[PDB]
């Protein structure tokens, strides 16, 4: 029934949802930004992080593959891949 | 899967049609038989004894 | 609906409620389910393959 | 027939068969009339009750 | 004017003594069902309609559901049992083609598979019943068994019930409606919540007349009745899933069906059938 | 290792020959064993062996039996005779032992 | 309380004390297994996504199945105890059971039917 | 589902996969918001603390006892989301995934219709024949110095080479048609 | 009944004399028509069996399976054009007219009047079936179910000739006409204990029995589909017409000596019903599906009642057919896949998609759907053996329950899940390969709308 | 195209002949748990663990797919019971 | 069909006796089904039934003279014995859709009666055992293999009790 996901708008949401955690500053969140490196979260964050979209995007990321969705992009590719979205 | 059909559908409602055309002008125009009794020494020949149509002129001719 | 509604908003407490003994013969069907499904298509099975077909 | 003849084959094989099945009728034509549930006086013109 | 009518429509074998015929009763039970089932059966092709869009076949899925409805009519209107035992298997294997509708997965396949075993299991006491009522008195009419008043009546209504048990899903063997909701929504509302299940509460009013003669079976399903009533409603009540919900609650409603059914008041019991 | 055939492919016969019924490689033998099949099978023999198998008369005697036993029943209600004697061989034709 | 496993409902992974074993031995099988499962993956793989390829994947641990449950049976069969009276119980246990219980029924109607009381009324068909 | 399975767990991954199906857990007790968020920012402080452990053996008796913890305080039906392993939707689709090398037996006419999508499928079958060979040997060239193996493929590691074993991560039945 | 016959004969030149490229289409075409005159023998009017010469006979058991025997001969032609299809041309036509003879040889076994005539026909289509098997057999180990299959009839056929030739002594004829209105009845000696079992074992063993049937299951392995269709449909069912006729003679014995055959039967029934339930070879599960199914008729030809016979021959003739038509799907299946494994190939409907509605229907056949001839048979032998004894319901219960289960796991595992990953591609169906379905089910959708045809000499 | 030795034999009586089935099998030798020698058939048949494929990891890439089973891995003697479908070993929380 | 061999009761129906203003939604439709359903139809058939009366037809009914029974045949003759085997293998049907007819004629008496049927059709039921009693004593026990001599029997084995117990 709903419209079908974006390449940019499976990117505004997930920009959107960590723009919303209070940890991540709001003003340096890029999607190149890695989580654990450059923005400073830590590892429970990540866990913390990967499932708020999986909530926001209604689906599970596998924990063996959601062990690494560090970029804040990695997160924006495997959803859409995920997803079949070819933009 | 549908050329198949196509092929049976069709060789079914090749010969269908006309059986179906014939059984129904049959029972409508000729009609089956009404009972009646034997006539003190008719002795009715085989094909007497049936009803439809159809069912005594095969008896009649082959049996 | 009474009784069943005050549980409900009882629940919004930020105070944990788990489940009591019965939750979970409540929750997973009686038990009934996870029993009587597994056993009965496992042991008419190995009866056949086992004793019955290789026997 | 260019060697559409073996069509006849078969065919023939069924009128060769009531033929020889006549043949066993008439073999077997004792007890033509004497049949006690059938046991009838020919009717006029008849000379068989069954061939 | 509460008229009924016996309509032999085929004759199909005389098979001897015990000849078979093609017979739809028009008592108030088949004629009272028939136009409730046509009604939600109107309300859910259209549901349909909305539900399954975007599916590849929805040509096939409504043409089942109308393959349904005229097994689960048959079953209503049947005046042999021959015919009520079409009706019984027809209902099943369709069920089964349409819990399974989605056969990728393989949840919705294990669900048929059970389906058709609780329902088989079932269908070993309506052939007891049957072939109980192919000897003893000898007709599967259902206008010559009910001469069977003063007669023993034990081992066959046993065979019934049992039937029953298996069909609206009693204490014994009620697990599979649960599993059924694997099957589509709609699907789920017309056979797994009216149609399907009323089935064997229907069955047991067919053969009432026999039924009031034997006390002891009468306890029996009001006593089944009454345990499926309450085991299934308590499992409703932590269930998270709101198809299953409604499901236990289709299992409940019938289990009071049941005990109405146990409690010899068939007309009431029928009453429920439609409002439920 | 003794000498021996190299594993044969079994081949899609639907690469070439598109139309393929299933019967022969080469099409037009293809086409004319199911042009005869087809027909010698469904449209002569499921069709008209029916229909001379429905036309069969009173097969078995069991259409001549339910009027026969409608006399019977109708001879012998109305003269008061009993519709299905309780024996039928009759009593005095037996010769019971001694 | 403490989960129990059964031979059925079995030690989840978690809760498992061999999960938590991190001896050098168990951290050289556990790598030396994936390399078989990687060995034979990397055997499925190049050979399921080849161009050019028509013949049937063979799949022959499949086949080394089958024949070791209908073709490898008989020549692996040792007449012992445990087997013998096993396999005497399981063809002729029932099948003397059910005798006694055909007969008995059987030899009950037919007494009851000599004597004169089973009703085998209405009953007009066999 | 697309990364390969790691041989042994660490320590960590499998304290971190605690994280998921406990907090997860907690969302099926305490399904309100509120009361979630509440309750859950609560676990992770059970997990903040004993964060630096350095005594492997405790770390490891923390873990082995909140596993069992867990285990006795898990919900029977807990919130496993619809199209997920054990879900309500999973593998509800496959129906009507099919595996695309079936096209290939289409009779001329049908697939008559449909022309430019024949002719783009034409050449991704080109592209496929074209590098497998290159791609064998890239598979390996580089294959390990007999050494353990992983389920894991190399990348292109070249130009118009494409990633080794790429036929069926690509070109793969589409989630839901 | 030598239209039948003759014209069949005939066929025999037809497939040698004809050119190799039209062999196929004469023969297949022409049995076609053979089977229509087969049609003829249907037309009874009257009760009195049809004696159609001293020698050959139709009475309502044999007409009809002659019709059947007839019909076969078209389809298993048609089923063995593809493998049978990369021979030398005169391999073929040795197998078309090996086909050929297993129905002449069939038609006549039952059409025979005199029991040994039955005897020297029953026991000669063991040679063309013996080649059939052995001859074109896929698997190494088809010698030895050629073995199988020809010693356990073979032994069970000599002690059949000495009784035969036994009661033409006692009586003077074995004509079936006279044996049956002449006063044969055994004396329960421990001698005539013996003559029962000499008569009904040969018939009991090629009627797959619970202790005898090893060799159906290994026969029908490794068997050509042709082979299997022939011993399913037409081969097995020779033993349960041979109980039919000879237990006419043999009248006081069978009330206590079948006993021991009954309890055999029907506890088989449930275990050769279970054994199917996890069998990995889909031609090995339908074969033990025929053993169970046929194990309900030997109980029904010993419990001799009016509606056990027409039970069993409503069941023979309805599982003859269905049989088949699963034989004939487990080959297509077997010819694209390569293998019997019945966990491969999972998914089909979603790549051959009528395939799997003949499928459906054929397991719906399998199990008993009420409204077709296969439950009114079952329903039927059902009724007599409770009455033989009440609690027979138990036994006839758990096969019920047990054939739902297997019939529907064929579907579930085959027709049905995800498809597999990549076998050989699975080429399209041939439209012979579905008329070949059609041409066993509609006959089945037909017969079902008339079931008096088909029932026996008792009703 | 398999070879008598590529297919099951006898009960691996010597130690090199336990060592040589578990190749044939592609197991590890010391995985390798011939089942039982009590005469019954089981022969070299590897005693895989009683595990259904309900709890193999449901998110990886299994060959195939449906029986949670890779290509080449030693198949359980009863694969047709603890199938997703059939039977299901699997921890309960209770 | 013979009003007398498939009885059937004269019918008695309770008038018309409307106590509404509203307009009966029955009889509108009636009026209408006899005119768009009933009159086209009618029309049809009896042009259906002329065109049979021009060719009108006939069909007897064989009547089977009656030959000698079992009881008495020559021991043997094969002959004798097969026409006296016929004749009541013959009268085995006749004698079995006559049990037809009670089935049936009963079946509507319980349709037609019901809730009455308890007592109302008590006139066939009381027909229905006096017609299986006799069913029962003549053609039950036998086999498969039905055949006159064996009911020939079955009576003679009795007929020495209906001479034992009376003795
Ligand atoms: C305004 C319009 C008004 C129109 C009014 C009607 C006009 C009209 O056409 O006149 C009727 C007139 C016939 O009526 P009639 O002559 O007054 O009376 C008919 C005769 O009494 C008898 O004539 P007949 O018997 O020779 O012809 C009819 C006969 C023709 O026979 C055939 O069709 C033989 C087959 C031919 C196949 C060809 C391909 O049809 C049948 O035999 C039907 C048999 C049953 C078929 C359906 C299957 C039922 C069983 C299904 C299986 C399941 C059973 C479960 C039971 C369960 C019980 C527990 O003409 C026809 O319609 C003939 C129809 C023939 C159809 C053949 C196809
Ligand atoms: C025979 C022994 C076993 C042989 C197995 C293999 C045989 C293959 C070769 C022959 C196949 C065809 C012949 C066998 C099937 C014959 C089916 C048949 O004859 O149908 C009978 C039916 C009328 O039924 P009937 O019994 O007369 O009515 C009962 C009244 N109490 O007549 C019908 O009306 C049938 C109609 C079916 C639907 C046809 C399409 C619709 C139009 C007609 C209605
Ligand atoms: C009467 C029924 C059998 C009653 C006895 C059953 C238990 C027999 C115990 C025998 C113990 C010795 C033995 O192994 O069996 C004897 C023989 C094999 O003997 P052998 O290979 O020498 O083994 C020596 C072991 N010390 O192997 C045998 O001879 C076994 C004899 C009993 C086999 C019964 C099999 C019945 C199968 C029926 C199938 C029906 C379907
Ligand atoms: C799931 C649901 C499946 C339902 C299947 C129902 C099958 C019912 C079969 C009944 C067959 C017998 C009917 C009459 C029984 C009866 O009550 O009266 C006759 C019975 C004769 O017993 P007899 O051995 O002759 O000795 C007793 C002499 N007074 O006298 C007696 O009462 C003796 C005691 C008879 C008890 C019979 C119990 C049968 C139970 C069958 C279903 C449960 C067992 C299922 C199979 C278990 C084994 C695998
Ligand atoms: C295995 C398949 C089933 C095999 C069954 C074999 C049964 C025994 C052979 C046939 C038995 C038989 O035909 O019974 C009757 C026969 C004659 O008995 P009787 O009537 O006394 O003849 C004398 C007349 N003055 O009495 C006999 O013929 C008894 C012969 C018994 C020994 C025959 C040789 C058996 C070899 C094994
Ligand atoms: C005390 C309690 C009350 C009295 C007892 C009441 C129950 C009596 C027995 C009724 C039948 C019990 C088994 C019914 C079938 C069944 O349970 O299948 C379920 C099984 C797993 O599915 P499920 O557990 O429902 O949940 C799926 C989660 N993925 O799905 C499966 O795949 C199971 C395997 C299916 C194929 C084989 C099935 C077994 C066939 C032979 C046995 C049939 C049942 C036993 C015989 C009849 C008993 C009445
Ligand atoms: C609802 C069910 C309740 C169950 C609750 C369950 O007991 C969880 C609980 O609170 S009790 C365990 C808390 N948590 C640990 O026991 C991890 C300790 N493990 C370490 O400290 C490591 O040394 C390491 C440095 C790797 C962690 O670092 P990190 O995981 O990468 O961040
Ligand atoms: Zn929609």
């Amino acid at each position: 029934d709903a419209p079908p996901l974006t390449l940019d708008g499976i990117k505004d949401r997930v920009l959107y949802v960590l723009k919303l955690y209070d940890k991540i500053d709001p003003e340096k969140l890029s999607v190149n930004s890695h989580f654990m490196k450059d923005l400073g979260l830590d590892s429970l964050d990540q866990v913390e992080i990967i499932m708020a979209m999986e909530d926001e995007f209604g689906f599970e990321i596998p924990d063996i593959d959601a062990e690494k969705l560090m970029c804040p992009q990695e997160i924006v590719d495997y959803i859409a891949d995920k997803k079949d979205v070819y933009e | 899967d549908a050329r198949f059909l196509r092929l049976m559908k069709f060789y079914l409602m090749l010969t269908g049609i006309p059986v179906i055309i014939g059984i129904t002008l049959v029972n409508i125009f000729i009609g089956e038989a009404e009972l009646a009794e034997i006539p003190e020494g008719y002795i009715p020949e085989h094909w007497e004894y049936y009803k439809h149509p159809i069912s005594r002129w095969i008896a009649r001719n082959f049996y | 609906f009474l009784i069943a509604l005050e549980l409900n908003n009882l629940t919004m407490k930020l105070s944990m409620n788990k489940a009591n003994p019965y939750s979970s013969f409540s929750t997973l069907l009686g038990f009934f389910p996870s029993i009587i499904h597994r056993i009965t298509p496992m042991k008419s099975l190995n009866l056949s393959l086992k004793t019955s077909l290789t026997l | 027939l260019r060697e559409h003849w073996v069509h006849i084959l078969v065919p023939a094989g069924f009128v060769f068969g009531c033929y020889l099945d006549r043949k066993d009728d008439e073999k077997l034509t004792a007890f033509r009339n004497k049949s006690m549930l059938f046991q009838r006086e020919l009717r006029p013109n008849e000379e068989v009750t069954w061939k | 004017n509460n008229m009924e009518y016996m309509i032999t429509t085929w004759h199909w074998v005389t098979m001897n003594s015990m000849e078979l015929k093609m017979s739809f009763k028009t008592d108030f039970f088949s004629i009272l069902f028939t136009s409730v089932a046509l009604f939600v059966t109107w309300s859910i092709m259209q549901f349909s309609s909305w539900y399954m869009h975007s599916d590849p076949n929805i040509n096939r899925f409504i043409k089942y559901l109308t393959l349904f409805l005229i097994t689960m009519l048959i079953l209503t209107s049947a005046n042999n049992m021959f015919q009520l035992f079409i009706g019984w298997e027809g209902v099943g294997i369709m069920s089964f083609l349409l819990i399974g509708w989605w056969y990728g997965r393989t949840d919705a396949n294990t669900a048929a598979l059970q389906a058709i075993l609780y329902n088989r299991i079932g269908d070993i006491g309506f052939i007891l019943a049957m072939v109980w009522f192919s000897l003893n008195m000898n007709s599967w009419e259902l206008q010559q068994i009910m001469f069977s008043n003063n007669n023993d009546n034990l081992i066959p209504l046993m065979g019934l019930l049992i039937a029953a048990t298996g069909k609206s899903a009693q204490f014994g063997l009620h697990p599979w409606l649960p599993s059924a909701m694997e099957g589509p929504t709609p699907v789920s509302a017309l056979l797994h919540s009216s149609t399907m299940v009323v089935a064997g509460i229907f069955l047991l009013v067919r053969f009432h007349p026999l039924t009031t003669n034997n006390n002891f079976i009468l306890t029996t399903m009001l006593c089944l009745g009454a345990l499926t009533t309450l085991f299934t409603a308590i499992c409703a009540l932590t269930q998270n899933d709101i198809k299953k919900i409604i499901a236990f609650s289709t299992s409940s409603q019938l289990g009071l069906m049941m005990v109405t059914l146990g409690m010899n008041q068939p007309h009431l019991a029928f009453l429920h059938i439609c409002t439920h | 290792q003794w000498q021996e055939d190299p594993e044969p492919e079994d081949e899609n016969v639907y690469a070439k020959n598109p139309d393929f019924h299933g019967y022969d490689s080469d099409p037009v033998v293809d086409v004319w064993n199911m042009r005869a099949v087809f027909f010698f099978g469904f449209s002569i023999v499921l069709v008209f062996g029916t229909t001379f198998v429905a036309y069969v008369p009173d097969y078995r005697m069991q259409e001549w039996a339910r009027r026969e036993a409608e006399r019977l029943v109708k001879y012998r209600e109305v003269n008061g005779l009993p519709i299905m004697e309780s024996n039928y061989f009759d009593p005095s034709k037996i010769q019971l032992p001694e | 309380s403490k989960y129990k496993p059964a031979p059925l409902a079995t030690l989840p992974s978690t809760l498992d004390p061999a999960e938590y074993d991190v001896s050098p031995e168990t951290r050289r099988a556990q790598v030396e297994r994936l390399s078989i499962r990687a060995r034979l993956k990397r055997e499925y793989l190049l050979q399921y996504n080849d161009p050019k390829r028509v013949s049937h994947i063979e799949d022959p641990a499949l086949i080394r199945w089958t024949y070791a449950r209908s073709a490898n049976i008989y020549p692996n069969f040792r007449p012992t105890p445990k087997n013998s009276l096993l396999g005497a119980v399981a063809g002729f246990g029932p099948l003397i059971f059910w005798y006694y219980v055909f007969k008995t029924d059987r030899d009950r109607k037919e007494r009851l039917i000599q004597e004169g009381k089973l009703d085998r009324k209405f009953n007009i068909s066999y | 589902a697309f990364c390969a399975p790691p041989a042994y767990l660490t320590h960590q991954q499998k304290v971190l996969r605690l994280y998921k199906r406990a907090l997860r857990h907690l969302e099926s007790w305490c399904i309100h918001r509120d009361k979630y968020r509440y309750f859950a920012c609560l676990m992770r402080a059970r997990f903040e603390e004993h964060k630096n452990e350095k005594d492997m053996m405790r770390a490891t008796q923390l873990l082995r006892e909140a596993e069992e913890e867990f285990w006795q305080n898990q919900h029977p039906q807990p919130y496993i989301f619809p199209d997920s392993p054990g879900g309500t939707s999973f593998e509800r689709y496959e129906c009507y995934k099919v595996p695309e090398w079936c096209l290939d037996y289409w009779h001329p006419s049908e697939k008559a219709m449909y022309p430019d999508y024949f002719s783009k499928r034409e050449q991704w079958k080109k592209l496929r024949m074209e590098s497998w060979d290159r791609e064998v040997k890239q598979l390996q060239e580089e294959t390990s110095p007999d050494g353990i193996m992983t389920e894991a493929l190399p990348p292109a590691r070249r130009e118009g080479d494409l990633p080794p074993l790429w036929w069926h991560i690509v070109t793969r039945p589409r989630e839901r048609p | 009944m030598l239209k039948i016959i003759l014209p069949s004969l005939m066929l025999l030149p037809l497939t040698w004399l004809s050119s190799p490229k039209k062999t196929w289409t004469n023969v297949t075409s022409y049995s076609f028509l053979i089977s229509l005159t087969s049609l003829t023998l249907l037309w009874q009017t009257d009760e009195n069996y049809k004696n159609f010469s001293n020698m050959f006979s139709s009475d309502p058991l044999s007409t009809p399976l002659i019709i059947l025997t007839a019909w076969l001969l078209p389809l298993m032609l048609m089923a063995s054009q593809n493998h049978l299809k990369k021979d030398n041309n005169v391999l073929q036509k040795l197998y078309i007219s090996m086909l050929i003879s297993l129905q002449i040889l069939l038609i006549m076994t039952f059409s025979a009047t005199e029991l040994i005539m039955f005897y020297i026909l029953f026991e000669a289509t063991l040679i063309p079936t013996l080649i059939i098997i052995t001859r074109w057999g896929n698997q190494t180990e088809r010698l030895n179910a050629g073995i199988y299959f020809l010693f356990y009839t073979l032994i069970g056929s000599i002690p059949l000739l000495i009784a035969l030739i036994l009661i033409q002594n006692h009586v003077g004829t074995l004509n079936l006409m006279i044996l049956s209105f002449t006063t044969h009845t055994l004396d329960a000696s421990w001698s005539n204990n013996l003559l029962w079992l000499a008569c009904m074992m040969a018939f009991l063993i090629k009627m797959p029995l619970y202790g005898v049937h090893l060799w159906l299951p290994k026969a029908h392995v490794e068997a050509p589909i042709a082979g299997s269709m022939i011993l399913a449909a037409i081969l097995l069912k020779l033993g349960s017409y041979g109980m039919i006729r000879i237990s006419i003679i043999l009248d006081p014995l069978t009330k206590y000596m079948a006993y021991p055959f009954i309890l055999l039967s029907l506890w088989g029934m449930i275990m050769t019903s279970s054994i199917c339930l996890r069998q990995t070879d889909l031609k090995s599960l339908i074969a033990y599906s025929s053993v169970s199914h046929m194990a309900l008729v030997i109980a029904s030809i010993m419990i001799q009642t009016p509606w056990s016979f027409m039970g069993a021959t409503m069941l023979m003739i309805a599982h003859g057919l269905t049989s088949s038509l699963l034989f004939c799907l487990a080959n297509s299946n077997y010819e694209r896949i390569h293998s019997r494994t019945m966990i491969m190939a999972r998914g089909l409907q979603m790549v051959f998609p009528l395939m799997a509605t003949w499928w459906l229907m054929a397991s719906l056949a399998n199990l008993a759907l009420p409204p077709s001839i296969n439950l009114m048979g079952e329903l039927f032998i059902t009724m007599s053996l409770f009455s033989w004894s009440n609690f027979t319901i138990i036994l006839m219960g758990i096969n019920i329950i047990i054939t739902g289960m297997y019939s529907m796991y064929m579907i579930i595992t085959t027709q049905r899940g995800k498809l597999t990953n990549h076998m050989i591609n699975l080429q399209p169906s041939h439209t012979r390969e579905l008329t070949l379905m059609a041409l066993h089910m509609i006959p089945l959708i037909l017969l079902t709308t008339s079931p008096k045809l088909i029932t026996g000499l008792t009703m | 195209h398999m070879t008598k030795d590529m297919l099951p034999g006898s009960y691996p009586r010597t130690p090199e002949e336990r060592a040589a089935a578990a190749k044939k099998y592609n197991m590890r030798v010391e995985d390798y748990e011939p089942y039982p020698d009590d005469g019954m058939g089981y022969g070299d048949y590897p005693m895989l663990p009683n595990r259904s494929q309900h709890e193999r990891d449901p998110w990886y890439q299994w060959d195939h797919s449906e029986l949670r089973m890779n290509w080449g891995e030693p198949i359980h003697w009863d694969l047709d019971m603890y199938i997703r479908n059939r039977v299901d070993t699997s921890p309960t929380p209770v | 069909w013979d009003k007398d061999v498939y009885p059937e009761p004269p019918s008695r129906t309770p008038a018309p006796s409307p106590q509404t203003s509203l307009p009966n939604p029955i009889t509108y439709l009636t009026k209408a089904y006899d005119l768009v359903v009933d009159w086209p139809v009618t029309l049809v058939r009896e042009f259906i039934e002329r065109q049979h009366a021009k060719n009108r037809t006939y069909y007897y009914h064989r009547q089977y003279r009656r030959v000698p029974d079992i009881t008495e045949c020559k021991e043997g003759d094969v002959l004798c014995i097969y026409e006296a085997e016929m004749q009541w293998r013959r009268d085995f049907k006749v004698d079995q859709e006559i049990m037809n007819i009670i089935q049936e004629r009963l079946k509507a008496c319980q349709q037609r009666e019901g809730e009455n049927y308890q007592q109302n059709c008590a006139k066939e039921l009381e027909q229905f055992t006096k017609v299986t009693k006799a069913y029962q004593d003549r053609y039950l026990d036998l086999g498969a293999y039905y055949s006159a001599r064996k009911c020939l029997a079955k009576q003679k084995q009795r007929m020495l009790e209906e001479r034992k117990a009376a003795r």
